[PDB]
């Protein structure tokens, strides 16, 4: 269970330094430190829990938490293996072999609120994802789609809802998919 | 048909996530698919309500209207995960929150 | 006693012509006079209601209270009058219009 | 089943002018060009179907309809019998001879929506018409009553609410006379 | 002669359950439903003419056209050829052979309407696109350039203003190319 | 030179599709490129013109300034052209077009 | 009589010095006293004119109506002067600036 | 030495017929005539100083600057060579061979008072470009990293800091790296 530590800021050249400053202090790798649609700087790190924990106040002191340039800052020190795969490139879940799985759909427009609400559905109920994407080509905005057991996917919908507040944009249910659209949602 | 009557001052995710959870505990409980399940509720006035004597405090009501045929062991459980439901959604004591349910007959619904 | 939950955004020519229909509806199918027909109705938020996975889409309900002695062949008369007045008033498809009564006791109406 | 052209204007030298320029037009007979309470125009007209349409057109081409000359144009081919004798003059209407039919009692603001929902009424649903009112010591409202049995009468009105919509002013039923209102309702 | 069904949403999870629907009722193949800049979820359909007409009208009960969640439906039974090597993929028009054709260029603000005011042109006066974009890298415009003779690249201007109305948001007319533009304008 | 005198309570689009249209018309009749080409036009009070004892009716008027040497069939032509393509273009009748154009002495252009 | 046609958006001083430099050229080039000389012109919206299948860009157009006996040469001395002095007073290029007048006739004027 | 001229504008046909009309005088090549994020078009000529100069004043007679059709409009006699291999194509710089070379960072609005401060800074202070981007997947911002002399990079600094001016929107100093950020900085 790795950590993970994420950084949404408008001023994104103080970014830039907020994060020089942040692997000052500790070697934690770096997986991106881009600037995104509608110009928003996302910075991505990972590396040891203590390790990432210390450098983690050091940004936060650095970048003066509170004062308006900082949109959000999620820290996490555990976090699901299939995060991984999502994360680091678009890769493509397998298709879904059960029609009978309802789809689960979710809107945020923080990237930083929207991986916390998926890590805390992951910890809370055991669902799987299948699509996501993270400020590209989008406006700011961020997805990710959920499938699996109506009772299962309504209560990750419940806890979803609970741990996003205000955050969430939209979110909807699909109960059943058939083959115009299994596959082809 | 399911109407719900609850007092007023619940953010819109509050009561989302409400209705969320209470169409989890309909569908697992009963087992019927989502297609037949349908929930309503609306809200009062706190100044609207008594309790016991006191004017003011919350209460939350239940209303069911459900088919025949189910035994008196899954109506205690619907009713048992209606109540643990609604009590989490809302972190309400379980006291203030009073279920009930009327057998629609099979002539009737 | 009839009871009506609908959706807000209806203009007030739209409800009352509804109101006529379904008095109209009501007393040709069951043959009372006007003297003992009673209909209520309320409406409810947008944001506030699920309809199978689905928030926001409009919902109508229908509830009767009707005294015995109604053959279920008359019923079923009432019932089909009561949707098709509706749907036609509002141009809401059956789908959306559920219909439920309920056989007040002769000792209890 | 002969036709109607209804005009209700504010400039009434205006509605002068254009009543002129459709007789300019067309051979169609004039019923009443005369300004009514509270100081509005009304012009009824009459006459073949396809004379009195391009009659119409002609004058809504003169009197420029949208700009705010114009209260109300009305156009309908085909009027009901009982209509003639209640425009024409105050034709009183034979009482009822049942005291079982129902009364229904409505009210727009302006004529032309009255009988043009009187019309659609008709069209939709077998009423008769009793006793009716047009402008004449009204403050510019009218008025016309409906009889006949529950259902019919309740249909009726549902038409007539529906076809008035905003025109509407106020909607009332009676359900039962007895003598001391049968005749002197 | 094909169809199209274009459904421009903002809910972009609801336009995601409005294309499940739609496709639950008829087996319309799928163009596009996708989002684009500025954040807007776009819709592609096409199939038998009856087929697509039901499924669209199943789509507008669905979707509740009229409440703000909808920017623009716009339905057609009949397409261009053309149309299809443009709207499928970005297929680059065959270079201009005569130096003589005027250009046309327009700019409006929905892609639903765009295509609306194409068809129109298209239908009305014999005209041949060359180069069109969609939605992408664009921030929510959309573009198409025409070419051709003088009359009839005037016509075709007056016709595409008067079906985009105020949907338009510029125009221009490029009067002669020399091959310091010419193909590369 | 054209001056076009217009009433005003005119849609952008609107005005802006008479101007395509008209260079249209004036380009296919006289065969002359749009580089010759040049329209202007202004409004005027409706409460400000007469029409035959009629004031605020709507009436719109063309000048044209045209050079010499165009045989009369080919100036009724651009006539003929110019008024369809103003009528067409704001649906008014064409009693309410008077156009007029004034052959520029060749010394004088 | 001067009737020049011109775009909306200039100062007061600019065009109260094009109306000072119009008139210094006309009485300069044709020698008539200020008594007799007469200057009018009014402006037109920016989205209103076409010019070359260009719409918004600016057009100055000048109409003159001047009386005969004088030669050709000096009637193109009053056009160049006109042009140039326009020109100068807004700093439009000249190509902007379409002069244009007529020979009313002395049965006429 | 060459020049260079470039063109921000709102209204994209009216830049189309800018830059034809500007091709039209002059035999001058086109860089790029392209709309960028957040719609906004782009174009960019470079040619013989006086050819350049003067299809530049048509261009300005032409598109009537002033009016708020056109951002901006920059002028540039001598450019800087190290500047056409990051203009044309996105050119990686070599990796910095001095560990002790501090870093400078602006942002600006708008993308041709950016490259006027850079020309600016490159003719008064002797620094070199390393990193850059223009107009994509930006929102309409421009970045560009100097690196170099802590004498050198603060007077940099002061120079494009008043050059920029107003149009200014963060400016930002990195005083040291380390391996983990250089290279990955």
């Amino acid at each position: 269970r790795p950590a993970l530590l994420i950084l949404e800021l408008k001023s994104y050249a103080r970014g830039v330094r907020v994060a020089d400053a942040a692997l000052k202090a500790a070697p934690v790798r770096l997986l991106k430190c881009k600037i995104v649609e509608p110009g928003k700087a996302l910075i991505m790190l990972t590396g040891r829990p203590e390790d990432v924990e210390k450098a983690y106040k050091a940004a936060l002191t650095v970048a003066n938490k509170g004062s308006g340039n900082l949109i959000d800052s999620v820290f996490i020190p555990a976090i699901h293996p299939a995060l991984l795969p999502f994360l680091l490139e678009e890769t493509p879940a397998p298709p879904l072999e059960d029609p009978d799985r309802a789809l689960l759909f979710v809107e945020v427009k923080t990237v930083a609120a929207a991986i916390r609400a998926a890590d805390a559905a992951l910890r809370a109920a055991p669902v799987e994802l299948v699509r996501m994407r993270l400020s590209e080509h989008i406006g700011g905005k961020a997805v990710f789609a959920l499938v699996g057991d109506p009772a299962d996917v309504l209560r990750a919908a419940a806890v979803v809802a609970e741990v996003a507040g205000d955050q969430l944009l939209d979110i909807a249910i699909i109960p059943r998919p058939h083959p115009a659209l299994l596959g082809r949602e | 048909m399911l109407v719900v009557y609850v007092p007023e001052g619940y953010s819109e995710a509050q009561k989302r996530a409400l209705l969320f959870r209470l169409a989890a505990a309909v569908v697992e409980a009963t087992g019927t698919p989502l297609e037949n399940v349908r929930i309503i509720l609306t809200t009062y006035a706190p100044a609207d309500v008594l309790l016991g004597g006191a004017i003011g405090v919350p209460l939350v009501v239940i209303l069911v209207y459900l088919l025949e045929g189910l035994s008196p062991e899954q109506k205690a459980a619907l009713v048992k995960a209606l109540t643990a439901a609604a009590a989490e959604a809302l972190g309400v004591d379980p006291e203030n929150i009073r279920v009930i349910l009327v057998p629609v007959p099979p002539e009737n619904f």
